[PDB]
């Protein structure tokens, strides 16, 4: 569909796919290689015969490329977009397998040489939410996964729900922010953060709670392990550059209530030549803060642009079908309950529990879009506009 | 232009006409196992708080909303300090 | 005589600041050029007028 | 109580799994204390972990589920290891209802700066044991809200 | 203010005055933080670290 006028281009069919399957949609190769066709890939997988697919296409003309995918024999897991690329400038991408083997694509002489060359800082994290286990595997040199790290969420008392990772086509401009006082605070910019939100199998309206664990992707080191009580799904979670943000019911209270979980790091720096999940021994401090929100919620995602310039707003979307952009700035955790000067030098809102809904922020106007399921966000051009797709039963841009 | 909703449970509920030509107050209802029920204005803030409202709710209209906002178009006399 | 002279050492300077204020209306929420040499983040409030 | 949990590390050359048993660690719920008791390394131990340094090798950690119906585990580069004084902290993160979810080990200082290490070093465990019991985030407050808006209005 | 040799004295003298504005000058940046000495007006000029270590995926398929 082109993205201006809403008309469609191309239309393709997969024969044969049940309306349980699950799918994975990667850019592997965009157009800025002219004399080279642009490429996605679509990853489709069956859930009662666990067998799964993968179909390459041209995203432009719509045709099946001549690249012939390979044929996945064993059912797979999980699949990742390393940002290396072959000599054709395409992205390679890993699967694993059930028996924990893994399979490139194109898996050419040149990708096999550079990805074992770069083997042992390519980590996979799996999430098996039915026994309630995370496990995290590296990568050896022979195409093989070990159990580097396991965490076991136990499912009588917890199942997870969610385990949204930040984005990894975002960049973040300032590193730290400015405090006032003439000093800076340093944001804690783990890019292998795991977001995992679970709720409480117990659904009594008193005993429930709602549990959010910033586990690590690579080490295993559980980041932050809160627990919040008296609550009650569905949860929303948008997980961002630094920040993560947590829709959910609080049941005593019977009210939508956001929870701003920001990481930041001390006053100076760890390391600013590179980022390494196996160099962090300062566990990042979290700071914490509840608002109100006066409606119920059906999808979020941050919007996102190129540079990352741009101010952050989260896309909340309501049932009514309006799609509200609430600055992300409202939902800092540092606005301090008692105005100080500190508050002041840095400009700080003195902290309001309650979040308005002014329909004067809506980046929709009547266009509703009723059984919302999702807000697509892309960079775009320019560094002022993100472009929005809002999907469900209508589709908006 | 009357509704009526089926099959609620016991509880605390709150109801808004959602409409995109004319927005609509959301009132909240309250409804016990025994049976007996009312309404009252939402406050999501201080919760204990009372303001009854009758049960037939005669949920009026505040007009169209506003999702549009109008253009600046300063003049010279917001020039002029 | 004083008004006049008065008057007269005003039209050197006022006329551009006020030329200045009209720009700065008129022109309000761009970004126009990129000054080719890294200012300070405390001229920030002068140099970046109209922007959020 | 007080339970009892096995702790085991593993390190070799091809960076396998061979946990052997290192130390217990003695839980005791009801003051929420952890204590390990590890024995010390041996001089083939220390040689392996010397060669798993100089390879860039891993040293992982590993506890069972419960006090064989699972374990949880994590790794640490075994070279930063070394290169610490093997001074590290394990942390054992449960949940509300009290039960095991995952052990993290991290060394002090981390990293590594090409520092050559004596054997006479590796003969102390210096480790710090906690337990992380998850913290309970904070609800809205409200209280503070209500009373100032009414000092606002009065 | 040349009538003798004193002159280059006071020529000192006078750079000793322009001293003083200069002085006052700093006092000026104290009471304005307009000069680039602080931690925080070097934010701009920190690139991003560079990631050493990719860890993908997320729930079972
Ligand atoms: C139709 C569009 C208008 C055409 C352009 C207007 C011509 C202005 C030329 C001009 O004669 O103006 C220049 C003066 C110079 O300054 P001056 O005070 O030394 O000479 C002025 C002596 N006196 C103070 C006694 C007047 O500067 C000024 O006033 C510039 C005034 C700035 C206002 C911009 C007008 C906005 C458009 C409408
Ligand atoms: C920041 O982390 C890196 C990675 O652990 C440390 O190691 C440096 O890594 C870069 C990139 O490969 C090399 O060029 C350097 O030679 C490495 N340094 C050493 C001493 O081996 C790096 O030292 C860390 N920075 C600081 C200041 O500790
Ligand atoms: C044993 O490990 C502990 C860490 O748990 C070390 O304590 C740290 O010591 C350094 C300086 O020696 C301090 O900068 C840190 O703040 C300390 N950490 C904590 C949590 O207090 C201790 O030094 C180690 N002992 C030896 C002999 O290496």
């Amino acid at each position: 569909i082109e993205s201006s006028s809403g008309t469609i281009l191309w239309k393709q069919y997969l024969p044969n796919v049940k309306p349980d399957s699950s799918f994975k949609l990667m850019v592997q190769r965009t157009t800025a290689h002219f004399p080279h066709p642009p490429q996605c890939t679509l990853l489709v997988k069956d859930k009662e015969s666990g067998m799964s697919s993968l179909y390459v296409f041209n995203p432009i003309f719509g045709k099946w490329s001549q690249v012939a995918p390979p044929v996945l024999k064993r059912p797979i897991l999980q699949s990742l977009l390393l940002p290396v690329m072959d000599q054709d400038y395409a992205k390679v991408l890993l699967l694993i397998d059930d028996e924990y083997k893994v399979t490139a694509f194109p898996a050419t002489r040149n990708v096999l040489r550079q990805l074992h060359e770069l083997a042992p800082s390519i980590f996979f994290y799996l999430v098996d939410a039915e026994q309630g286990r995370l496990c995290g595997y590296r990568l050896r040199k022979d195409l093989t996964t070990e159990l580097s790290w396991e965490l076991t969420i136990p499912p009588e008392v917890q199942r997870i729900v969610k385990v949204k990772g930040k984005r990894s086509s975002e960049h973040v401009h300032s590193q730290g922010r400015v405090m006032g006082d003439r000093s800076v605070l340093y944001k804690s910019l783990n890019p292998n953060l795991l977001a995992v939100v679970t709720e409480s199998t117990d659904a009594h309206h008193e005993r429930t709670f709602i549990g959010i664990f910033l586990i690590d992707g690579v080490t295993g080191r559980i980041i932050h392990s809160s627990v919040q009580k008296k609550a009650k799904g569905p949860v929303h979670i948008v997980h961002s550059e630094n920040w993560v943000v947590y829709q959910y019911w609080n049941t005593k209270a019977r009210r939508n209530e956001f929870t701003v979980l920001e990481l930041y790091e001390g006053t100076e720096q760890y390391n600013a030549t590179a980022f390494s999940s196996l160099d962090r021994p300062q566990l990042p401090q979290v700071l914490q803060q509840s608002y109100i929100f006066p409606s119920s919620i059906s999808a979020m995602e941050a919007t996102i642009t190129e540079r990352g310039i741009t101010s952050r707003h989260l896309l909340i979307g309501l049932p009514s079908g309006a799609i509200l952009s609430l600055p992300k700035a409202l939902l800092d955790p540092r606005r301090p309950e008692i105005p100080t000067e500190q508050s002041r030098e840095e400009n700080l809102i003195p902290y309001s529990p309650d979040v308005q809904i002014h329909a004067e922020r809506f980046i929709n106007y009547n266009q509703t879009v009723s059984r919302m399921r999702g807000i697509y966000t892309a960079p775009s051009g320019l560094e002022s506009t993100c472009l929005v797709v809002a999907y469900g039963l209508d589709i908006y841009q | 232009g009357s509704f009526v909703v089926h099959d609620i449970p016991s509880g605390s509920y709150v109801v808004e006409v959602v409409s995109p030509a004319y927005r609509f107050d959301p009132v909240r209802v309250d409804i016990t196992s025994k049976g007996k029920m009312r309404a009252r204005y939402v406050n999501y803030i201080k919760t204990s708080e009372v303001v009854r409202l009758p049960y037939p709710l005669q949920m009026k209209s505040s007009g169209p909303p506003s999702y549009f906002i109008k253009r600046e178009s300063w003049g010279w006399t917001d020039f002029l300090m | 005589m004083l008004t006049d002279m008065m008057k007269g050492n005003v039209t050197n300077v006022l006329p551009m600041i006020l030329i200045g204020g009209w720009i700065n209306m008129t022109f309000s929420g761009f970004v126009t050029t990129k000054v080719p040499f890294p200012l300070t983040l405390r001229f920030k409030p002068m140099l970046q007028q109209g922007i959020e | 109580g007080t339970v009892g949990l096995l702790l085991e590390h593993s390190f070799e050359i091809d960076d396998s799994a061979n946990f052997r048993k290192r130390g217990s660690l003695l839980w005791n719920q009801q003051d929420g204390t952890l204590s390990l008791s590890q024995r010390q390394l041996s001089e083939e131990e220390r040689g392996r972990l010397r060669d798993v340094a100089a390879l860039n090798g891993l040293y992982r950690v590993r506890i069972p589920r419960r006090p064989a119906g699972g374990y949880v585990s994590s790794f640490v580069p075994a070279c930063s290891l070394v290169e610490s004084h093997l001074s590290d902290q394990l942390t054992l993160h449960v949940d509300v209802a009290g039960n095991v979810v995952g052990v993290s080990v991290v060394t002090h200082p981390g990293g590594c700066r090409g520092h050559e290490v004596e054997d006479v070093d590796l003969e102390l465990f210096n480790t710090s044991v906690q337990l992380q019991p998850p913290t309970t985030a904070p609800g809205p407050e409200t209280a503070a809200f209500i009373e100032r808006l009414e000092m606002e209005q009065a | 203010l040349e009538s003798s040799s004193q002159k280059f004295l006071q020529g000192l003298v006078y750079l000793i005055g322009n001293l003083m504005g200069l002085a006052l000058a700093v006092y000026k940046c104290q009471s304005m933080g307009l000069l680039p000495t602080h931690a925080s007006d070097w934010l701009a000029f920190i690139e991003p670290p560079e990631r050493m270590e990719f860890s993908g995926g997320g729930l079972l398929l």
